[PDB]
C-alpha cells in the first residue's frame, strides 16, 4: 500500500504526572506529540506493516463496533526475546508479556499466536479499555520509560461524518494502566478483527521531546495546550506564563547555527608504537 | 557402640541363632542389617544383605527376621564345621561410622571372589612410622571411578569398623578416628583410584580392605568382591 | 526432590509474619536478613521450592554442604537470602501400605549444579558398557524409594522443606511486603507520610473535585496542599501547621523592663490581648 | 564461641556506645518467658569460621 499522510492538529496532550492543578500554567518538559505533524493515514479498508517505536507512538482509531482490537507490541517479534500482546476480547482484555512469537499472520478466537514458552506477567485487566452518523474516536499515547510501560487512552464520540480526518478540538488522554513489566520495546504491530466467516483507518504518529504549557481549569481537567517549537507565536506564549501576548517586541531564545560535517584531522604518521618489546622484556625492567 | 555375644558353641547348628542387640530403635530409616563372615586368610565374603531375599550363594541360611530390636539371622541346620566370624550392621544414621559389631566367635566345630573383577592391593611391607604410602584396588572390571566404594580396617582381636566413605564424585567424607588427618585423593578417573596415609598416628597398623560397596547403606551391585588386605607392620 | 516446584512469586504483599500462625514450624533460620526487616525491603519475583527430605538429612539444607541430599538433589550456593522454612508432616504422609512413590536418586554422576532440576529417568550406566536398557552386574535403577512407616521414630519421618529463593535483577520490584496503617486523625497539625509523600500539616477537609486518576495535588508555586487518602475515597487539605513571626515591643531598658509580644499572622485563636491587622 | 555477634534488636543503636545483652529478643507483644519459641531467640549468635 502507499501509506498516505494526513496533518495532525492539536491532539494527544496527555497528563504527565498525576497532579491536581486548577487555573495555572504548567510548562512540562516530556515526550509530546508535535502540533501540525504528519501521521501516516493506513487504512484498514488489508493492511498490517511493522512500525518503528523509537520512543512512542500515538494510535488512533475511527472504527465503528470492533475493527481495531488489539496491540502486538515487541521488540524483535520473536521467540527468542520477550513481547506483549495486549488484546480486547468480548469484554474483557488479556495482558500478557509472554514471549508468543507467532502463529501465521497478527490476524482474529486466539488465532493471533500459537506456540507455548514462560511467561513474566498475566495481569488480565477485566474492564475493557474499549446513533447513525457517530462514529467513536479512541485515542491511545503509548509511552514506555525505564521500569513502565504507560498507557493512555481517551474515547470521544465524534459527530462529523465529513472524510476521514482527526477532527479539530482539545481532547487530552486519562491513564489507565501503569504496567511494571521491564521489556525492550521497538516494533509496533497492529491487527484488525477480519472476522471472514471506508471500515476504518488507524492513524499512528510518533512522539518527540518537547516543551508545552498547558492550562488546567478549575475543575481540574486540561482545556488547552500550546507547544514551544512551532512558530515564534507559539515561543512567546512559552517564555511569557500567559496565552495572551500583549503587543511589543521580546526577547525570546538565542539561535545559533547548527554544524553540518565533522572533520578529525590528525598527524599523518602511521605505525605502530613499541609495547610487545617495553611491557615484556627479557625478563623485566629493575 | 552394639551388642553381640563373645562367643556361641553351645548346641552346633540347633539352636544357635545368632543376632545382635543394642539398638533399642527401629534401625532408623531403611531396616538394612548385612550379615559379613570374615574368616581368616582370604577376603570376608557377603552371605545375606536384607531380611530376606538371599543372593546366589549357600541356600541353608536364610529367615533373617527382624525381631523385637534385633535381626535374628536362622543359622541352625547350615553345617557342623566352620572357622569365622559373624559381623551384623545396623545404626544407618546420618553421618554415623562403626557400624560394625564386636568378634562374634560362631565357631560350630572349632577344629574342623578371586576371578569375579580384580584383587590389587600395594603390599605394604615394613611400613615406616610416618611418611606417606598409597594403597590401589585397581579393578579392570567394573568402574572404580562411578561406584560408591569404601575402605574399612581391621586390626587382630578388634573388629571392624567404618574408615573412608567416598561417594561418586561429590564427597570426601573421613572417619571419626582420625578427624581430619587422613586425606583421600582420587586417581586419574580411568586407571584406579588410591589412599594416602598421610603421617598415621601409629593406629593404622591394622590391615586394609577396599570395598567396592558400601557397607551400611549396601546395594546389590550384582555381586559382592572383595579383595585381599596387607599387613602395615608399623615400626613406631 | 528429583522434581521440585519452582512457583515464581511476583507482584504480591508477601507478609511474612503470617507464615509465624499457619503450621507448627520447627526450623524458620533465615540465612540471608532477618524477618523483621524482610517485610520493609521490596523484591522482583520469589523463588518458591518444596521437597520432602527425612529428618536427618534437614540439617543438610545450608548454603554450600555436601552429603546424600546436598549435592544430588538440590544445592543451595553461598548467596541464600531466603529461608529454610520446614516443619514434620508425620500426620497424614505416612500409611501401612507400601511406601513406594518417593525417590532420591542414590545414584549420580557428579555434583549437579546449584539451582538445577534433573527430571531424568534413564538407566544408570557405569562406564565400560554401552547400557541400552538392562538391569544385571553393570547398570541398575538410580532411583530408590524411601521407607517412611508411621510406626518410626523421631529422625526419619517425612519433613516438608520449603525455601524461598531471592533475586534482584535490573527490573522494577513488585513484591514488597506488608505496609502498616495509622489511624486517621482530622483538624490537628500532625505529620504524615501518604505513599512516600512526607510532610506535616492539618489534614482538614476540603472541596476540591479531583480527576479519578489523580493522587497527589499542588499549588500555583509548588507546595503539595492536598492529597487523596489511600483508604476509602475522600479528598483532604494539607494546611501548613501554625506558624508565624514573633516581635517585642520594649520601651528600652532604662524605665522599666515591661514587653509587650506581637504574633504576625494570627487571630489571636492560634497561639492584655488585642487583634489588630 | 569466642567470637560473639549480637542480632537484631528492636531500637537503633547510639554512636560510642556499648551493646552488652544478654535477654531474650521479644517479637510484637508475646514474651517468650526464657525458653526460645517463635521469634525470639538470644542475640548471642556465634560467628562459624573454618
Ligand atoms: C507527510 O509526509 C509525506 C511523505 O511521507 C508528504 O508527502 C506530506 O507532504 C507530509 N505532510 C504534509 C506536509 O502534508
Ligand atoms: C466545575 O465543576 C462543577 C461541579 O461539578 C461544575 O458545576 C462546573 O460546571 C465545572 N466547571 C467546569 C468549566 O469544568
Ligand atoms: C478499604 O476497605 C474499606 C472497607 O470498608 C472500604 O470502605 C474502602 O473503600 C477500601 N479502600 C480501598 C483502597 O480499597
Amino acid at each position: 500500500l502507499p501509506p498516505a499522510y494526513t496533518n495532525s492538529f492539536t491532539r494527544g496532550v496527555y497528563y504527565p504526572d498525576k497532579v491536581f492543578r486548577s487555573s495555572v500554567l504548567h510548562s512540562t518538559q516530556d515526550l509530546f506529540l508535535p502540533f501540525f505533524s504528519n501521521v501516516t493515514w493506513f487504512h484498514v479498508i488489508f493492511d498490517n506493516p511493522v512500525l518503528p517505536f523509537n520512543d512512542g507512538v500515538y494510535f488512533a482509531s475511527i472504527e465503528k463496533s470492533n475493527i481495531i482490537r488489539g496491540w502486538i507490541f515487541g521488540t524483535t517479534l520473536d521467540s527468542k526475546t520477550q513481547s506483549l500482546l495486549i488484546v480486547n476480547n468480548a469484554t474483557n482484555v488479556v495482558i500478557k508479556v509472554c514471549e508468543f512469537q507467532f502463529c501465521n499472520d497478527p490476524f482474529l478466537e486466539f488465532r493471533v499466536y500459537s506456540s507455548a514458552n514462560n511467561c513474566t506477567f498475566e495481569y488480565v485487566s477485566q474492564p475493557f479499555l474499549m446513533q447513525g452518523n457517530f462514529k467513536n474516536l479512541r485515542e491511545f499515547v503509548f509511552k514506555n520509560i525505564d521500569g513502565y510501560f504507560k498507557i493512555y487512552s481517551k474515547h470521544t464520540p465524534i459527530i462529523v461524518r465529513e472524510p476521514e480526518d482527526l477532527p479539530q478540538g482539545f481532547s487530552a488522554l486519562e491513564p489507565l494502566v501503569d504496567l511494571p513489566i521491564g521489556i525492550n520495546i521497538t516494533r509496533f504491530q497492529t491487527l484488525l478483527a477480519l472476522h471472514r466467516s471506508g471500515a476504518a483507518a488507524y492513524y499512528v504518529g510518533y512522539l518527540q521531546p518537547r516543551t508545552f504549557l498547558l492550562k488546567y481549569n478549575e475543575n481540574g481537567t486540561i482545556t488547552d495546550a500550546v507547544d514551544c517549537a512551532l512558530d515564534p507565536l507559539s515561543e512567546t506564549k512559552c517564555t511569557l506564563k500567559s496565552f495572551t501576548v500583549e503587543k511589543g517586541i521580546y526577547q525570546t531564545s538565542n539561535f545559533r547555527v547548527q554544524p553540518t560535517e565533522s572533520i578529525v584531522r590528525f598527524p599523518n604518521i602511521t605505525n605502530l608504537c613499541p609495547f610487545d618489546e617495553v611491557f615484556n622484556a627479557t625478563r623485566f625492567a629493575s | 557402640v552394639l551388642t553381640q555375644p563373645p562367643s556361641a558353641s553351645g548346641s552346633p547348628g540347633q539352636s544357635v541363632t545368632i543376632s545382635c542387640t543394642g539398638t533399642s530403635s527401629d534401625f532408623g530409616g531403611y531396616n538394612s542389617v548385612s550379615w559379613y563372615q570374615q574368616h581368616p586368610g582370604k577376603a570376608p565374603k557377603l552371605m545375606i544383605y536384607e531380611v530376606s531375599k538371599r543372593p546366589s550363594g549357600v541356600p541353608d541360611r536364610f529367615s533373617g527376621s527382624k525381631s523385637g530390636n534385633t535381626a535374628s539371622l536362622t543359622v541352625s541346620g547350615l553345617q557342623a564345621e566352620d572357622e569365622a566370624d559373624y559381623y551384623c550392621s545396623s545404626y544407618a544414621g546420618s553421618n554415623n561410622f562403626d557400624v560394625f559389631g564386636t568378634g562374634t566367635k560362631v565357631t560350630v566345630l572349632g577344629g574342623g571372589g578371586g576371578s569375579e573383577v580384580q584383587l590389587v592391593e600395594s603390599g605394604g611391607g615394613l611400613i615406616q612410622p610416618g611418611g606417606s604410602l598409597r594403597l590401589s584396588c585397581a579393578a579392570s572390571g567394573f568402574t572404580v571411578s562411578s561406584n560408591y566404594m569404601s575402605w574399612v580396617r581391621q586390626a587382630p582381636g578388634k573388629g571392624l569398623e567404618w574408615v573412608s566413605v567416598i561417594y561418586s564424585g561429590g564427597s570426601t567424607y573421613y572417619a571419626d578416628s582420625v578427624k581430619g588427618r587422613f586425606t583421600i585423593s582420587r586417581d586419574n578417573s580411568e586407571n584406579t583410584l588410591y589412599l594416602q596415609m598421610n603421617s598415621l598416628r601409629a593406629e593404622d597398623t591394622a590391615v586394609y580392605y577396599c570395598a567396592r560397596g558400601e557397607i551400611q547403606p549396601y546395594y546389590y551391585y550384582g555381586m559382592d568382591v572383595w579383595g585381599q588386605g596387607t599387613t602395615v607392620t608399623v615400626s613406631s | 526432590v528429583y522434581a521440585w516446584n519452582r512457583k515464581r512469586i511476583s507482584n504480591c504483599v508477601a507478609d511474612y509474619s503470617v507464615l509465624y500462625n499457619l503450621a507448627p514450624f520447627f526450623t524458620f533460620k533465615c540465612y540471608g536478613v532477618s524477618p523483621t526487616k524482610l517485610n520493609d525491603l521490596c523484591f522482583t519475583n520469589v523463588y518458591a521450592d518444596s521437597f520432602v527430605i527425612r529428618g536427618d538429612e534437614v540439617r543438610q539444607i545450608a548454603p554450600g554442604q555436601t552429603g546424600n541430599i546436598a549435592d544430588y538433589n538440590y544445592k543451595l550456593p553461598d548467596d541464600f537470602t531466603g529461608c529454610v522454612i520446614a516443619w514434620n508432616s508425620n500426620k497424614l504422609d505416612s500409611k501401612v501400605s507400601g511406601n513406594y512413590n518417593y525417590l532420591y536418586r542414590l545414584f549420580r554422576k557428579s555434583n549437579l549444579k546449584p539451582f538445577e532440576r534433573d527430571i531424568s529417568t534413564e538407566i544408570y550406566q557405569a562406564g565400560n558398557k554401552p547400557c541400552n536398557g538392562v538391569a544385571g552386574f553393570n547398570c541398575y535403577f538410580p532411583l530408590r524409594s524411601y521407607s517412611f512407616r508411621p510406626t518410626y521414630g523421631v529422625g526419619h519421618q517425612p519433613y516438608r522443606v520449603v525455601v524461598l529463593s531471592f533475586e534482584l535483577l535490573h527490573a522494577p520490584a513488585t513484591v514488597c511486603g506488608p505496609k502498616k496503617s495509622t489511624n486517621l486523625v482530622k483538624n490537628k497539625c500532625v505529620n504524615f507520610n501518604f505513599n512516600g509523600l512526607k510532610g506535616t500539616g492539618v489534614l482538614t477537609e476540603s472541596n476540591k473535585k479531583f480527576l479519578p486518576f489523580q493522587q497527589f495535588g499542588r499549588d500555583i508555586a509548588d507546595t503539595t496542599d492536598a492529597v487523596r487518602d489511600p483508604q476509602t475515597l475522600e479528598i483532604l487539605d494539607i494546611t501548613p501547621c501554625s506558624f508565624g513571626g514573633v516581635s517585642v515591643i520594649t520601651p528600652g531598658t532604662n524605665t522599666s523592663n515591661q514587653v509587650a509580644v506581637l504574633y504576625q499572622g494570627v487571630n489571636c485563636t492560634e497561639v492584655n490581648v488585642f487583634q489588630t491587622r
